[PDB]
């Protein structure tokens, strides 16, 4: 006896909607039951089932016998197709019930481009951003905007050619996307949370790099929020970088929503906090975008509070009302989100030109992939750094490299002096890339050479070693490469320590006194190794140049005088504008990276001599 | 059956109301004197010929009921008449002294020819008998507007008034205007509500600085003083540093005032659209105004002879809605400015009707791609307003001087992507390196073609170091290096060449690093082009059908080779992506027709934003302007012209 | 046919909120009765190691009764005999609120059990009107079809008589990329 709990796909969203309305004057129809003499707001518009012709333009035939079927079976059967379909439930009642929504699409629709009224609105339900052309899916049963939207494209070829479907729906419009992902006259953006795999839908359709196939491609659209708990912020952030140019360049003869108020504030399924203002806001914007030619249609929204504020001041921003003001201009969004946009403007510039001369993306061309082979014109930069540097210590001081067995990086990240099994005292730099100070140009993200100021700072303690005899090992991490858009340098370096510590340093003859040094952000995987394994027996300290960055949090998995130490042999110099027990000797240094290097070097190199004595 | 809720008025607040307007036909005789034949062949600056105009084109459209155009009471059904009264000396002394109160004053009473030296000698004014009461209905008719809005008897209001005042300081006249009617209405609101308006933002969109505005509320942090115009300090008037974009408040009004300048003229849809965008959004929010008052002027508009821009109506609509956005819906609209009576009124109607509710059209150009000098601009004034305002701190990375002594510790790079560059074109094209002995130069400066010594067509591809494109991080300050990408410009040439069995060379030459121009690029470049012609090119026997391909700079070389040399009997086509750099004269020694081969076999590409044509002489040879900017783009552009004049230059 | 369609939708609505009100109190219940009879089995032991004082101390009793001499454990004795009837007593009152708890979560159970089958067969002949009431539906969709289809000929250029014979733009006059879709040459 589940009915505790309901369906969330629910008939009262309806008729609380259509209650709301009611309560504030704009629909005289005391009763709540569908009459013509609503008001003088709005136009009340019938609701028709869905011929069969209509329903299987995007739907296939087994699909359509498979409904007309399972309207007229028995009890145990729909029992059996209820639990069958992946959250689809099944009943006696369901072929009109899923034929009248498409068919009040259609009216909506025609209403809005013949003239008739100035926009339409359609409470309507089931949904139809989940359900794909041969299979149903996720409390959808036929996927009721494609049907809709091919009506359009095929029956006005006089006065409508290009649409927007958009998808502020937090679960991802899986059926409304792969009917048109090959499809390029209709551009096609959802908003919706992704989490790759945890969220729904949770599938590779979802990912932000799904940019469409065949001739549909820059016209299909995926923003995914990566943490849940986002607000009118990001929302607006999004709208405002991603969304309006591209929709100014794109330049539709209609604009379609394909709604969803489960992300609106205080909603379950969503968890976000997207007030109903920010809906009346981006509603706004949308209005200014085309001439005025929109149409909406309701997916989610499954707390009737919620959508029902939600579609209240949606409905408020409809009539003329204009929008009202938000709860929080001064939010500053959250970082991820804006390295998300970027990567998403990245791709939208190597396809689109508005994102190109005013974001200083004119640069290169992202269109060639960037290679070392001639079948592109762009040539990594870290490859060229590693290489010289190779050449260079190879011919220099003999600098035989490490192979990196069983893990993906190249022959030359390890750099070490000949015969290390052999050294009697090991100096491990863990290294990062160089840094430079010039002026980046505004207007296509390309710099100059003339004036470029690289410094190689961690060559230093190298020099220094190598003319104490001791062995070196660099080991070089660099900071996401441009190219594989999936590299995690943390983790990747925390593998690459247990790996070499468990398979090659546990086994050195002559191994003693292993110091390690790391430079800005490239030392937190130190703190993994040091934490997860017992490595002080022939370690002796451990240094860190952290520059400006934020301190490393040690939390020890083996013991907990690894804290105390740690925190006695490290020194972690800091920014003077920095100001922030396990976190190792906080030292606010005085002069600022290659700065405190240069001036600490003889701090840490004569703390190195001391304790190794 | 059951009623469960009882029928009941809606519960708005916006547009059960009208929009306000004000208008008057007592302020159209503030009018200039005659002085020369001149008057008759000028825009006649302030002109009251604005005012019907509008006017006119209003009733055309049925938004006003009045076929008789003349003062009435019932304006229809979409507008509200809102009269207009003689502002008492207490409002206008609210931000002016007591000695222009009575200059106005003493001005009523004055004969024909000491006005006339008043005109003369005011600062850009003119007087007028006519110009006392002239003057107090602005000022008047503005606070009317604003207390109509205030207090809600219109949704909002639009005033169609003259003279001008954004350009008249509180202690006399400059500009002309007579009285500052932005000042005194805001001030007297301020002064009048201040439980409901407590925070006004003021915008200004008009070409000229609103300089006396600025000064009103310069120390001022309830009156956010914005104005976006152009500076050019030396001609433009007004002419003062006031106007400079640095003006960014004093004491308690620091970052309350805000001045945006144009460096230069020809802006349109596309710069408005993106400055909107960005910057006046997040700060008008964050400040969180109780009342918007929008200083209007259509003295810029497309049609204009004084602005000579070309925004179309479209955009004012647009900025309208973005505005009608920013507050809680009070509104109110002054005119300033003005010259072009049809581009006034088309622009006026726009607004108007976007003010009644209609929604803006869409732009009619929205790709224009901004001239480069307005970004860094605005990328200055954001510098100060994140010092001030934190809207723009944490998302460009702002947050509110290098050494000198550490450069003789670099990292090379030079050698390094030549060495690179040389490693990948040997392994898939097998490159000759070719050795320039008795010269100390990189061992790579020069690659060539295995058996160059027979091909008879030799393509001659010199270029300086390639180009790299680097992603600098948003969340914090400097530019990541390990995200930089090497972009080669001149490898589908040297594809494209190989695919048709010609002998190609690749030449490559260093930067003088720390070195503006790299005039010893251009000195090693001769020294190349000429030592490689004298020992190399002459001694091959089988050579026909030279073609050159100079990538930016270096083409002092070829130049050199030309003029000092005789070589144009083998080689038929010189060209060269100049794309930015100053342009080579030819100096020619040899003979004269050699300059006339050069200057006619010749294809040379650069940009639109070029020196020049804002023309070069024929020693340049035969330039063209590009219509984009950047090497990489016009090559990957004009690749199929340049390889059609190459094969249509040869057999 | 609408008016009454709502009001058994309503009405089935109102029955599956009544089926969750039902289970739900039911499901609250349960926990309670469980606890309750917790302390049953508490007065139970309770009642047994009374009982067990009763015996051994009426054991005592009969020790010292006979030819007395007689000691003061008999009144200890019969006090715990009181004790016992009391404890008795308490526990006999506790069974029965313990049963009242018992027989209203079963009525509540049993209404809950026949709620939902209930609710499946209103569901059922809901299904079966409104089959009729969506062909019957369509039967007005062609006879519109139909009025419109006669209308729409007999408006326009009409025949040859007057015996009986623009805002809002309904003759595909919406200036939306209409004219301008056109050749124009
Ligand atoms: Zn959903
Ligand atoms: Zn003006």
């Amino acid at each position: 006896f589940e009915y505790i709990d309901p369906h969330p796909e629910d008939p009262r969203r309806i008729y609380r909607i259509y209650k709301i309305l009611a309560e504030n004057g704009l629909i005289n129809d005391p009763t709540l039951s569908g009459v013509d003499d609503l008001g003088d707001l709005m136009l009340k518009i019938p609701v028709r089932a869905a011929t069969s012709e209509e329903i299987l333009e995007v739907h296939t035939k087994e699909h359509l016998e498979f409904i007309e079927s399972t309207e007229k079976m028995s009890r145990e059967e729909l029992l059996k197709e209820t639990e069958k379909g992946d959250s689809v439930y099944f009943n006696n009642d369901s072929y009109a019930s899923a034929r009248l929504p498409c068919g009040g699409a259609i009216e909506a629709c025609k209403a809005v481009v013949e003239g008739r009224v100035k926009n339409s609105l359609a409470v309507v339900r089931p949904p139809g951003h989940h359900a794909e052309p041969q299979a149903a899916g996720g409390f959808c049963l036929f996927s009721n905007v494609a049907v809709a939207a091919k009506n359009i494209l095929k029956n006005y070829p006089e006065s409508v050619r290009r649409i927007m479907i958009l998808d502020w729906d937090i679960h991802h419009g899986n059926g409304t996307q792969k009917s048109f992902y090959q499809d390029d006259q209709v551009l096609y953006v959802s908003l919706h949370r992704f989490e790759m795999g945890k969220y729904y839908p949770g599938t590779i359709q979802g990912q932000y790099d799904q940019t469409g196939e065949g001739k549909g491609e820059g016209f299909n659209c995926n923003i995914t929020w990566p943490v849940g708990g986002v607000g009118d912020a990001e929302y607006m952030w999004a709208f405002e970088q991603v969304v309006m140019p591209m929709g100014r360049e794109f330049k539709p003869d209609l604009v379609i929503i394909s709604s969803g108020f489960d992300a609106a504030d205080g909603d379950t399924i969503g968890q976000c906090h997207v007030t109903p203002s920010c809906y009346g806001h981006m509603t706004h914007m949308l209005k200014s975008l085309a001439r005025g030619n929109l149409c909406v249609v309701l997916e989610g929204g499954y707390n009737l509070d919620a959508i029902a504020r939600s579609a209240l001041s949606v409905a408020k921003v409809l009539i003329g009302e204009p929008p009202d003001e938000l709860p929080d201009p001064l939010s500053d969004p959250k970082p991820e989100v804006i390295e998300m946009i970027d990567k998403v403007i990245r791709l939208q510039s190597k396809y689109w030109n508005c994102f190109r001369r005013r974001h200083a993306n004119s640069g290169c061309n992202f269109n060639e992939p960037i290679n070392d082979s001639i079948i592109s014109k762009n040539f990594p930069l870290q490859k060229a750094i590693r290489q010289q540097q190779q050449h260079y210590l190879s011919d220099e001081f003999n600098f035989v490299t490490l192979p990196l067995v069983s893990m993906d990086l190249p022959d030359n990240t390890v750099l070490c002096t000949p015969n290390i099994s052999e050294s009697n005292t090991i100096i491990i730099v863990v290294h990062d890339t160089s840094d430079i100070w010039a002026k980046r140009n505004v207007i296509s993200g390309t710099i100059d050479l003339s004036s470029s100021v690289i410094i190689d700072n961690s060559l230093d303690f190298i020099k220094w070693g190598l003319d104490r005899k001791y062995g070196i090992i660099d080991v070089n991490i660099p900071l996401t490469l441009f190219e594989p858009d999936n590299y995690s340098g943390m983790i990747t370096s925390q593998e690459v320590l247990i790996y070499l510590w468990d398979n090659y340093i546990k086994y050195f003859p002559s191994v003693a006194k292993i110091a390690f040094i790391g430079i800005g952000d490239s030392y937190s995987g130190i703190v993994h190794l040091l934490g997860h394994r017992d490595t002080r027996a022939v370690t002796k300290t451990v240094i860190n140049f952290l520059g400006d960055k934020q301190l490393k949090p040690l939390v020890p998995l083996v013991d907990e005088t690894l804290s105390e130490w740690y925190f006695k042999n490290s020194l972690i110099f800091s920014n003077n504008s920095h100001q922030c027990k396990k976190f190792g000797r906080v030292l606010r240094c005085d002069t600022d990276l290659n700065n405190i290097i240069e001036e600490r070097f003889e701090e840490a190199t004569d703390f190195i001599l001391d304790s190794f004595e | 059956r059951q009623v469960i809720v009882p029928v009941c008025m809606p519960k708005i607040h916006y547009s059960p109301l009208k929009t306000g307007l004000c208008y008057d036909v007592r302020m159209r005789y503030h009018a200039k004197i005659f002085t020369s034949y001149f008057e008759y062949i000028d825009p006649h600056p302030e002109d009251p010929r604005r005012i019907y105009r509008i006017y006119k084109i209003l009733a055309e459209n049925g938004l006003i009921n009045d076929p008789t155009l003349s003062g009435v009471d019932d304006l229809g059904d979409l507008m509200l008449k809102i009269p207009v009264r003689a502002a008492t000396s207490e409002e206008i002394l609210e931000v002016h002294t007591k000695e222009h109160l009575e200059f106005i004053e003493s001005t009523e009473k004055m004969s024909r020819e000491e006005l006339l030296k008043e005109t003369e000698k005011g600062d850009s004014v003119y007087f007028n008998n006519d110009s006392y009461a002239s003057a107090r209905l602005p000022c008047g008719g503005a606070i009317e507007a604003c207390k109509a809005v205030v207090e809600g008897r219109v949704k909002n209001s639009l005033a169609v008034v003259r003279p001008p005042g954004h350009h008249a300081e509180p202690q006399a006249a400059g500009g002309f205007c007579l009285f500052s009617n932005v000042a005194v209405a805001a001030k007297n609101i301020l002064k009048n509500y201040p439980e409901s308006v407590r925070r006004i933002m003021i915008l200004d969109w008009d070409i000229h600085h609103g300089n006396g505005t600025q000064k009103s509320f310069y120390q001022d942090d309830q009156v956010l003083y914005v104005s976006l115009h152009r500076f050019e300090m030396g001609k433009y008037y007004p002419g003062t540093i006031q106007g400079q974009y640095d003006q960014t408040g004093e004491g308690k009004g620091e970052g309350f005032n805000c001045n945006i300048t144009w460096p230069v003229g020809g802006v349109g849809d596309a710069e408005y659209m993106w400055a909107f965008e960005q910057v006046v959004m997040p700060m008008g929010r964050e400040f969180k105004p109780d009342l918007v008052i929008i200083s209007s002027g259509f003295d810029a508009a497309d049609g204009d002879t004084i602005g000579q821009c070309h925004v179309t109506p479209s955009c004012y609509g647009h900025m309208t809605h973005m505005l009608k956005s920013l507050a809680r819906g009070n509104l109110c609209v002054v005119l300033e400015g003005g010259y072009n009576l049809d581009a006034i009124a088309r622009s006026a109607l726009s607004v108007a009707k976007v003010l009644i509710g209609e929604p803006p059209d869409e732009l009619p150009d929205p790709l224009s791609d901004p001239k480069p000098e307005v970004i860094e601009m605005i990328d200055k004034v954001i510098r100060l307003q994140s010092k001030y305002w934190n809207c723009f701190r944490r998302r460009h990375a702002n947050s509110g001087p290098i050494n000198d002594s550490i450069i003789s510790k670099n990292f090379p790079l030079q050698k390094a992507i030549r060495q690179q560059q040389q490693h990948y074109l040997s392994d898939e094209f097998n490159f000759v390196t070719l050795p320039l002995v008795s010269m100390d130069l990189p061992d790579n400066t020069v690659l060539c073609t295995p058996n160059i010594s027979e091909s008879n067509t030799i393509i001659i591809v010199v270029h300086d170091t390639s180009d790299i494109w680097a992603k600098r991080n948003v969340i914090s300050g400097t530019i990541d290096l390990s995200s930089s990408v090497i972009i080669d410009n001149s490898l589908d040439f040297i594809k494209w060449g190989l695919d048709r069995k010609y002998g190609i060379i690749d030449v490559n030459i260093p930067l003088t690093l720390f070195e503006p121009d790299n005039y010893s690029g251009m000195i090693t470049s001769q020294e190349v082009l000429i030592y490689l012609w004298d020992n190399y090119i002459k001694y091959f026997p089988s050579v026909a059908k030279i073609a050159f391909i100079g990538i930016g700079d270096s083409y002092s070389g070829i130049v050199h080779l030309l003029g000092h040399r005789d070589t144009r009997a083998v080689t038929k086509t010189v060209i060269n992506f100049l794309g930015d750099k100053q342009l080579k004269p030819l100096v020619p020694l040899v003979d004269e027709t050699l300059s006339e081969w050069y200057f006619k076999n010749s294809l040379i590409f650069s940009n639109n934003s070029h020196q020049c044509w804002k023309k070069p002489r024929k020693k340049f040879g035969r330039v063209l302007r590009c219509d984009t900017d950047g090497l990489n783009n016009i090559i990957e552009e004009r690749f199929e012209e340049a390889t059609d004049f190459i094969l249509d230059s040869f057999e | 046919k609408r008016l009454n369609e709502t009001q058994r939708q309503n009405q089935l609505d109102e029955i599956k909120n009544s089926v969750g009100l039902t289970f739900k109190k039911k499901q609250e219940v349960e926990k309670s009765i469980n606890d309750s009879e917790k302390r049953l089995k508490h007065a139970m032991t309770e009642s047994t190691k009374l009982q067990n004082k009763i015996n051994h101390l009426l054991k005592n009793r009969q020790e010292l009764e006979n030819f007395n001499k007689l000691p003061s454990n008999t009144i200890s004795s019969e006090n715990h005999l009181e004790e016992g009837s009391a404890l008795a007593d308490k526990l006999k009152e506790y069974i029965d609120k313990n049963a009242t708890l018992f027989n209203k979560l079963k009525e509540l159970q049993q209404a809950n059990a026949e709620k939902s089958k209930l609710n499946d067969e209103l569901r059922s002949k809901y299904q079966i009107e409104s089959s009729k009431a969506a062909e019957s539906a369509q039967t007005l969709k062609i006879l519109q079809e139909s009025m419109k289809s006669l209308e729409n000929e007999v408006n326009g250029p009409l025949t040859k008589f007057s015996t009986e014979s623009q805002n809002d733009f309904q003759s595909l006059k919406a200036r939306n990329k209409f004219l301008k879709n056109y050749i124009t040459l």
